[PDB]
């Protein structure tokens, strides 16, 4: 899945059973951008 | 720190000041600014943390003004419909719909896949019904190809949010479901490596709690009062100018399990809002006095003691007793009905 | 975090008044004088502006993802 | 005969007699009194006690080991 | 054995609020009409919100909810539109809803805040009141907020956002002629604007016989529905509900007979 | 989860009669009108008008529970009159009462606008 | 305790009464005169452990 | 079937016996019921509803004892039931539940929201459902709230409601009588027919009183000399409560008259009528008064605490006089002029004399504050009715807080002979030793605040240990008398069958039906 580095904030594709590290930084914490499946919000 | 934020503590009873110290800590609000980046097991953040109308000078040093943990409320002290006992309070349904006391809730779920045993190890992947022998009845479409639910997916009830399996000597499902049945949306997902070097991830599930009849609200001093009943703006007792009180508390609390500072704070709040100046809450400042506050209020076309004529919402006839209404600071306590029932 | 859209008591809009409220404060106007200019006669609405904190300013300091 | 217990019926005896009878009625037991549309089993047994028709016989065990057979109809109930 | 004639006069009419006095009316009718403004009056507000991309500091739930509180200038469109429940739709249509959109992106270093002006609506007449301006959120550089919203007719009792009344100041018997409220020290209390009394008189003398009359109304609108039109809809809305009761009432009598 | 839908206050439940007239045997010429999905906005409208009618001996309304959203109205009249007629006739007066108010408001609203 | 900023400040300045023979013989729960200006008198958790846990004075 | 604990909220509309429960909790809870031909259809429809719909059954038990889950519903035939089966239908309205060894049963009512509703007349609780019919019948017959037995928000309004000043118009009376369940349907004749009808509060409350019960009580503010005066029957202040034929002819009700006590309207009705009628009396009082309270209204504000300037001078003058008197006592002891009492030493005698001067000042100033409050004042209304608060609380709010005693004595010398560093060494004055001369409204001095905290800290510590010790006694006493019971021979015996008492209470009578009275053949 596509992740985001917590330092440079750039897209980096990480596959399964792959080391978690940013190529541009070596930063060891990655985040997930968002899901394409939208949800329904009601103003309540 | 907790006692300094109390106006007129000298006017307040000693147990009440001690009681507030416990309640103040339990109050929910913006604890820090970098809450989004961090991951905490429990973190309640208020929608509209507003600095109080009545603030103490020492409050500046505590920085509580920057990060308050409550919202002001125009509180009319009256017995309306008898739905509030000594330990209770009546809210305004319309006000809550506008964001009167709403707050967010964050629960962080944390898991790691470690090779504890040579033969058996943990992995992150989708627990397919075929490859997995033992599993629990739940919806697994939420998980992605990597076994982690992406941010922005609504989760309700019993649902798997992280996929983990053990290759026992065929694999057995050992995923983690939601702690409670609350409906929440995942905010952010974090994947890392623990100190041992194994893959480790954290995800923060965000849920929105709307104040209801079961939530416990507590003033800055006195005993916490549960929201006995919620009434729409029409049903609330409106004054001559059309100001339906946001909250109604039981007058019978004031005598013993409450303090006159609540009435004084209401008087100061009315003057502060009317005059557009933040009142001084120094415990031992001779400049601030009840008589002085009353005189200031009278200059703005208001009763010197803060009493006002409230028209009952149901029947338009004037109430015989003139209610006392003022903008008293209030805070929402962590104790909520949704957490207890959802458990 | 951010100024509410409308007064919780009556429902008068107060979010739009926040931008003008801050602008009037730096214009040598008194705290209470600014409220009168915006047209907040009720004390319930004056509360939403007089004693409001804009926490989003400090949150915006942190860089986004 | 030669019964020394109080003629009146204790509250505990009344509660158990109605409860046991109500459970019996819910188990397709017959009803001595006429049925006028009372569905709830407790109501059926309640009027049975009023009319003194409950077949249950109360055997009060004395502390000395002796027992006295007191009928529900014989006992004086309070209405 | 019949009702009276509610004579009504207007004191001052302005955009924000309208003041009128109703005479020869029962207290219940006047009081009920006051709450008819708050709840019975239907207005169009955002209720359905869907976000396609949200990178702002604030959360999805907070941003989506805030749109509902924004009033919409539905003067006559609200009357012609119908509730989603009674429409023949399973999905929102222009006849039972309206389309709303807000696509913004911040790329400048200076802080940029998206306000109601950027909230685009398909219906030209159904637009935000400000369209200073109702700021929705503040966006940092590199933050985008793209979402689609819909608005539907709803009663005020259903949600506060559907309440066009920004505080209703309903008053009657300002001088306290009938002693409906007793003041321990009437001298201290201030004089109301509508009261016609001298400085040295604390309150008017009590009349043994009398009824509440000459109700003073000051309906303040939030800008969604004009204060001069809310009363017209409220009076018609209250009575149309009253007539509906009669229609069902006749059926009950038809069953009894 | 447990929060009731907001529209249930006014929405009519499927297969539920909006109005039910029940006769009271405690006193002759008495009836109960258990209206559903209504609030005090409607209860006080008819009670006050019913009192104005001389032929009404006892008229009133109450709500068993605010969350129930159903109002109960009890009307008692003279033997010649009937509670059903009182409820029907009172409603007609309200429609006429509001029609004059609505019509008169439209007459005076234009007067202020022009001056 | 990160529930509230005020709670976080109080916890950092939190104090604990002595335990064992020293605490048992004395009366740590009771408020003494020496706390004036040094330990907040009002602030104390409510329950069985009342007065054992306190908070440092601001100055 | 233990349920999930949830917070408690009040609900005046519900009867005291009834209890509110959310749909979600009741859905989880199940009540096994034996199907019968008279209710075969009722179980047939409920089982058809399923677990998705709230009115369903979690499980169905056949005669052989097999349990079939209704979540799956594999076959329609399995759904069909035969006579004699047991169905675990979800809890519905009218069911009996029991919760807090004496427990009170309640009738469950389903409400939309989550929190439990109880008609108190807060703390979380778990309600238990008796599955068996036998115990369910027993619980509803002896463990119900009416057989077990008013809020402070009602008693205060009751006193105002029964005041002679209160007059009710026709419109107001209609609303009050509508909530009256025990109403014959006929409107009582107005007390004042002309020029306009006006029902007095007592007339409305007369219908609230059930049946015909006669009792005589006195209001809290009842002068002693009034009874001896010629106006004993015609009370000048309406301070005498007399009820004839169930009608409150005169007198203002309060906790003394309406609240639980040896002699009260509720107590008399319980003995005269019973428990079921008494419960309706509680419900009618709560409902009717609440509706009237919307018209009269109860409130509280600064004006109640703000007294007339005349009393402030008297309070300060008394405080000043007490302070000067204490100094005089100190001077006498300083010069050795003071003589110790034979039963005490000089140091203790001095502490006694100073305490009385300060104690007397608080009572004298506090008493004047009580007289200061007017009838319209809200502080007086609460104490006069006796619902909530006390005369001492008003004294600490208006007149003076009083001495802050620690461990039964004044503030000790924490430092070397001085309570605080500010006070001079070996100071025994009022301010130094913790005497608080400032009321809560006025504001305490910095020295007084700390001394007030010291006094409050002792109370909290005592309260914390008091509950722990008192709770221990309750459990210990029950265990030693758990097996004690009255046998059929009118004797009290334990499990071992040992005779504890020949007759219960030495007379053989229940402790609930007994009523207090004074035979006049010995005095
Ligand atoms: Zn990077
Ligand atoms: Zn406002
Ligand atoms: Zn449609």
């Amino acid at each position: 899945m596509i992740y985001i580095c917590g330092e440079c904030h750039t897209e980096n594709e990480i596959k399964s059973r792959d080391p978690i590290r940013c190529r541009e930084c070596g930063y060891r914490i990655m985040y997930k951008k968002r899901t394409k499946r939208l949800v329904v919000f009601d103003a309540r | 720190v907790c006692a300094s934020i109390i106006p007129f503590p000298d006017h307040n009873q000693s147990p009440r000041n001690t009681y507030q110290s416990a309640m103040g800590k339990q109050a929910m609000g913006v604890y820090i600014t970098n809450f989004h980046v961090r991951m905490d097991t429990l973190a309640h953040v208020l929608y509209y943390p507003q600095k109080p109308l009545v603030t103490t000078r020492s409050m500046e040093y505590l920085r509580f003004r920057e990060l308050p943990a409550g919202i002001n409320s125009i509180v009319a002290i009256a017995s309306y419909t008898g739905y509030n006992q000594e330990d209770s309070v009546i809210m305004n349904r319309s006000a809550v719909d506008r964001g009167f006391f709403r707050s967010v809730f964050y629960r962080s779920y944390k898991e790691q896949e470690s090779k504890k045993g040579f033969d058996q190890e943990e992995v992150f992947e989708k627990p397919t019904r075929e490859t997995c022998q033992g599993m629990r009845h739940a919806i697994y479409d939420k998980l992605d190809d990597d076994g982690l639910i992406a941010p922005g997916v609504r989760v309700s009830g019993d649902d798997v949010i992280i996929g983990k399996t053990v290759t026992l000597p065929t694999k057995r499902d050992c995923s983690t479901f939601l702690r409670t049945s609350e409906t929440g949306i995942v905010d952010q997902v974090m994947v890392t490596l623990n100190q041992e070097g194994y893959k480790f991830c954290k995800i923060r599930v965000r849920s929105v709690r709307i104040p209801q009849i079961g939530d416990k609200f507590a003033s800055r001093h006195g005993q916490k009062g549960t929201c006995g009943i919620q009434y729409r703006q029409e049903d609330m007792p409106f004054t001559c100018e059309g100001i339906t009180p946001d909250i109604i508390i039981n007058p019978h609390a004031i005598p013993s399990r409450m303090t006159i500072g609540h009435l004084i704070e209401c008087l100061q709040g009315k003057v502060s809002a009317n005059k557009g100046e933040i009142g001084d809450a120094t415990p031992f400042n001779d400049a601030v006095n009840v008589q002085k506050i009353s005189n200031l209020l009278s200059d703005y076309g208001y009763h010197l003691r803060g009493n006002e004529v409230l028209y009952n919402g149901f029947t338009g006839r004037k109430i015989t007793s003139q209610i006392f209404i003022g903008p008293t600071y209030y805070q929402r306590l962590k104790h909520m009905v949704d957490d207890k029932i959802h458990s | 975090m951010i100024i509410p859209v409308r007064c919780f008591t009556c429902g008068k809009i107060v979010g739009n008044k926040w931008e003008a409220y801050l602008g009037l404060l730096q214009a040598e106007y008194t705290e209470g004088d600014a409220l009168d200019a915006l047209g907040l006669k009720r004390y319930c609405c004056r509360r939403m502006l007089l004693a409001h904190v804009d926490l989003i300013e400090k949150l915006l300091n942190y860089a986004p993802l | 005969q030669k019964r020394i217990t109080t003629p009146y019926m204790t509250k505990y005896e009344r509660a158990r007699v109605l409860g046991t009878r109500a459970l019996q009625i819910a188990m397709c037991a017959p009803v001595m009194v006429e049925l006028e549309g009372e569905t709830d089993p407790l109501l059926i047994a309640m009027k049975e006690l009023k009319a003194r028709k409950i077949p249950i016989i109360i055997r009060r065990y004395l502390p000395d080991g002796s027992y006295e057979d007191w009928g529900v109809d014989e006992l004086i109930i309070s209405d | 054995p019949y009702a009276n004639q509610p004579t009504v006069r207007i004191t001052e009419l302005t955009d924000e609020n309208v003041k009128f006095i109703i005479e020869n009316t029962d207290l219940a009718v006047a009081n009920s009409i006051r709450r008819v403004f708050i709840a019975e009056v239907p207005i169009i507000a955002i209720d359905w919100v869907q976000i396609d991309a949200n990178s702002s500091v604030l959360h999805d739930e907070f941003i989506a909810h805030r749109l509902g509180l924004i009033p919409l200038t539905s003067d006559d469109i609200v009357d012609k539109l119908q509730y989603s429940r009674d429409c023949t739709c399973e999905e929102f249509c222009p006849e039972c809803s309206v389309e709303f959109t807000l696509d913004v992106r911040c790329n400048e270093d200076q802080t940029r805040h998206v306000t109601s002006r950027d909230l685009i609506s398909n219906s030209p007449r159904v637009i935000p009141v400000t369209s200073d301006d109702i700021l929705i959120v503040k966006l940092r550089k590199g933050q985008e907020l793209r979402l689609r919203a819909y608005a539907k007719k709803g009663f005020g009792k259903e949600h506060a956002k559907w309440n066009p009344t920004a505080g209703v100041a309903f008053e009657y018997d300002p001088d306290n002629a009938l002693r409906h409220t007793v003041y321990p020290k009437p001298e201290e209390w201030p004089k109301s604007e509508y009261s016609e009394l001298d400085e040295d008189e604390s309150q008017a003398p009590y009349d043994p016989n009398g009824k509440p009359e000459r109700f003073y109304y000051n309906v303040e609108s939030c800008g969604s529905l004009r204060p001069e039109t809310i009363v017209l809809s409220a009076l018609s809305g209250l009575k149309k509900k009253l007539s509906d009761l009669q229609t069902q009432l006749s059926h009950e009598i038809q069953s009894d007979v | 989860m447990n929060a009731p839908p907001a529209f249930e206050s006014f929405l009519l439940f499927e297969g539920e009669k909006k109005i039910t007239i029940n006769k009271d045997t405690k006193v002759p010429n008495a009836c109960l009108f258990t209206i559903n999905k209504e609030d005090h906005t409607l209860g006080n409208i008819i009670k006050s008008q019913l009192l104005k009618d001389p032929q009404v001996l006892f008229a009133g309304y109450k709500v068993p529970h605010p969350l129930e959203h159903k109002i109960i109205i009890r009307v008692q009249t003279t033997p010649d009159y009937s509670p059903q007629e009182a409820f029907t006739n009172a409603i007609t007066d309200l429609i006429s009462e509001l029609s004059l108010l609505e019509e008169r408001f439209r007459v005076a609203i234009k007067d202020k606008q022009e001056g | 305790n990160r529930l509230t900023f005020a709670s976080t400040l109080s916890h950092l300045r939190r104090l604990n009464s002595p335990i064992g023979r020293d605490g048992k013989l004395a009366k740590p729960r009771q408020l003494h005169n020496t706390l004036w200006g040094m330990v907040c008198p009002a602030e104390t958790p409510e329950g069985h452990a009342v007065g054992l846990v306190k908070n440092l004075a601001l100055m | 079937d233990f349920s999930a604990r949830t917070v408690i909220t009040p609900d005046p509309n519900l009867s005291i016996d009834q209890v509110g429960v959310p749909r979600s909790i009741a859905a989880n809870m199940t009540f096994a019921e034996i199907v019968t031909p008279f209710n075969i259809d009722r179980l047939q429809e409920l089982v058809r509803r399923g677990n998705s719909q709230y009115p369903g059954a979690k499980y169905i038990i056949r005669d052989n004892g097999d349990r079939i889950d209704l979540r799956f519903h594999p076959k329609p035939s399995d759904l069909h039931l035969q006579t004699g089966y047991k169905v675990e239908r979800h809890m519905c309205d009218g069911d009996i539940v029991i919760f807090n060894m004496s427990m009170m049963g309640h009738r469950v009512r389903i409400l939309p929201w989550s929190t439990f509703r109880l008609n108190l007349s807060g703390d979380e609780m778990n309600l238990h459902l008796p599955q068996s019919l036998e115990t369910r019948a027993e619980i509803q017959e002896l463990a119900m709230v009416p057989r077990m037995i008013i809020v402070q928000d009602t008693l205060t309004a009751v006193r105002k409601f029964t005041k002679r000043d209160v007059f009710l118009e026709r419109g107001e009376v209609m609303n009050l009588l509508m909530f009256l369940s025990t109403w014959d349907g006929k409107v009582p004749q107005p007390a004042i027919l002309k020029p306009r009808p006006l029902w007095t509060g007592k007339q409305i409350f007369s219908l609230i009183i059930p049946g015909h019960i006669n009792c005589i009580r006195t209001h809290s503010t009842h002068p002693d000399d009034e009874d001896s005066g010629p106006y004993k029957h015609i009370s000048p202040g309406d301070t005498k409560v007399v009820v004839e034929n169930g009608e409150l002819i005169m007198g203002i009700l309060c906790k003394k008259s309406l609240g639980t006590s040896a002699g009260s309207l509720v107590h008399i009705s319980y003995l005269e009528m019973g428990h079921d009628i008494t419960r309706l009396f509680y419900s009618n009082i709560q409902t009717v008064i609440n509706n009237w309270l919307l018209i009269e209204g109860h409130t509280i504000g600064i004006g109640d605490s703000i007294a007339d300037s005349k009393t402030y001078q008297d309070i300060q003058n008394t405080i000043k006089k007490a302070k000067q008197d204490v100094i005089e006592v100190i001077e006498k002891a300083h010069n050795n002029e003071l003589e110790p009492t034979p039963g005490n030493t000089l140091r203790q005698t001095f502490e006694n004399q100073v305490n009385r001067i300060l104690n007397d000042a608080r009572d004298k100033t506090g008493s004047s504050a009580q007289k200061s409050l007017s009838e319209y004042n809200n502080f007086k209304s609460m104490v006069v009715s006796g619902a909530k608060g006390s005369k001492i609380n008003i004294s600490q709010v208006i007149a003076v807080v009083g001495q802050q005693n620690v461990e039964g004595k004044r503030i000790p010398f924490g430092f070397k002979h001085r309570t605080l560093p500010h006070f001079i060494k070996d100071d025994y004055g009022p301010e130094s030793r913790g005497f608080v001369e400032n009321s809560y409204l006025a504001g305490l001095t910095p020295t007084e605040f700390f001394f007030h905290a010291m006094g409050g800290r002792e109370g909290l510590i005592d309260t914390a240990v008091k509950t722990a010790e008192t709770g221990y006694i309750q459990r210990r006493l029950i265990k030693s008398m758990e097996s004690v019971m009255v046998k059929y021979d009118a004797t009290v015996r334990n499990s071992i069958n040992q005779v504890v008492q020949l007759r219960y209470g030495e007379d053989g009578l229940a402790g609930e039906s007994v009523e207090f009275q004074n035979l006049a053949t010995l005095k």
